[PDB]
């Protein structure tokens, strides 16, 4: 509905207990002008979770178009059971560091002249489908730091325990 | 367009101490962190630390915490960098260099200031020195001693001047840059190659992380002329 809760607070970590210097750190998938991340395979319970798998975006080009697929609870038994993506309203509401933590942000105010379509392949942008995009403007003026989550993290399969994962968009100034 | 120049060359005893400046033009000086990087004479690229001037935050690694401290002055888009104790280990040539995101890599950089003193991540490259010809195809080695993915930039230096960023991302072209060059690799092993060596490819080239703090460079790759 586009509203958000100025009292929600989280964390990069979550309730992991890894620290920033121990995360699985990992470049997008930048084919052309759309810039993945497929958090698909790497949220899978295994025996030396949980883990932080931190899906990188850095933009310094035009029209970019960021796509972010975080796998549905029951998508595929067991494996999602505990999976919780934040924000809820995501790609139109975002996560952003204030005074060391993370709080909901209005993506549109964040980057003047951002296209949210509200249909991804007729379905609704947003986590509930399993699959958010947006596409960034032809020109951006301020740095810009804004995070997902979609932490599996909370699932278990005996001694395997899922994943926390982050995506971290880094929008630099373009098109001067 | 976008600029980085420092102040003059310094002549010091030990004991003293060294501001250099690195005045910024061309581009929203707030919005881009600077880094520092030295280089001694005939050797290799030694990280030396981060400002970021929107809000004055440092981040140095254990070899400079307390021996040098960052400024800026935003209202004149300039960087300063103190380095205090000086010995003569400290002959060098300092580099401001400007990140993009935040440490990705550094397309920009600064001329360099020769400061002359009175008297964790390991990159290797190979091979240390080669000798070639104009036409022949070249292939250079980089070896991280951990996964770092895919942050992994190359450099090429001529004598006297500052590194060029040539390649980002393991394998991103950066504009401006002859075609001839390509770079391959992910995880922990990286090959820089360059399909035809034309006449002034003849430089040393550098390979250098940015996956985790400090930021490390392998010790160069020197490609010369028969």
């Amino acid at each position: 509905l586009d509203k958000i809760d100025l009292s929600y607070e989280t964390t990069e970590s979550g309730d992991t207990a890894v620290s920033e210097d121990s995360y699985d750190k990992y470049a997008s998938q930048n084919t052309n002008k759309e810039y993945v991340c497929d958090f698909t395979d790497q949220l899978k319970p295994t025996e030396s979770g949980p883990k932080v798998k931190k899906c990188e975006v850095k933009v310094n080009e035009p029209l970019i178009k960021v796509k972010i697929i975080c796998p549905l609870k029951g998508s595929v038994e067991k494996l999602y059971d505990n999976i919780e993506y934040v924000p809820k309203k995501s790609p139109y509401v975002v996560l952003t560091k204030e005074e060391t933590k993370l709080k909901e942000k209005l993506l549109s105010k964040l980057i003047y002249g951002l296209l949210i379509s509200p249909t991804v392949n007729e379905k609704e942008n947003n986590f509930k489908e399993g699959v958010i995009e947006f596409t960034l403007p032809p020109v951006v003026h301020k740095a810009t730091v804004f995070y997902f989550i979609c932490d599996n993290s909370k699932t278990e399969d005996d001694n395997k325990k899922g994943n926390r994962g982050i995506v971290e968009v880094y929008v630099e100034p373009y098109g001067n | 367009q976008v600029q980085l120049v420092q102040s003059g060359a310094e002549v010091k005893k030990p004991g003293a101490s060294v501001k250099v400046s690195c005045k910024a033009s061309g581009y929203t000086f707030t919005e881009y962190y600077m880094h520092w990087v030295r280089q001694a004479p005939g050797q290799g690229l030694e990280w030396m630390g981060w400002i970021n001037p929107k809000s004055g935050d440092t981040k140095f690694p254990q070899r400079f915490q307390g021996r040098v401290t960052l400024t800026r002055d935003t209202s004149i888009s300039t960087v300063y960098m103190e380095l205090t104790r000086l010995r003569s280990d400290d002959t060098a040539v300092y580099y401001c260099a400007r990140g993009n995101f935040r440490d990705y890599y550094f397309a920009s950089w600064g001329q360099g200031t020769l400061v002359t003193v009175s008297s964790d991540i390991q990159m290797t490259q190979s091979p240390s020195s080669l000798s070639a010809s104009v036409g022949d195809r070249v292939t250079i080695t980089c070896r991280a001693s951990q996964n770092i993915n895919i942050y992994l930039n190359w450099y090429q230096q001529k004598p006297g001047k500052a590194p060029k960023l040539l390649i980002y991302a393991a394998s991103s072209l950066q504009s401006g840059v002859p075609s001839t060059f390509s770079g391959s690799g992910s995880g922990t092993d990286f090959a820089l190659t360059i399909s035809s060596l034309q006449p002034e490819d003849f430089a040393t080239y550098y390979c250098q992380q940015s996956y985790s703090s400090p930021l490390t460079f392998g010790g160069g790759t020197k490609v010369e002329i028969k």
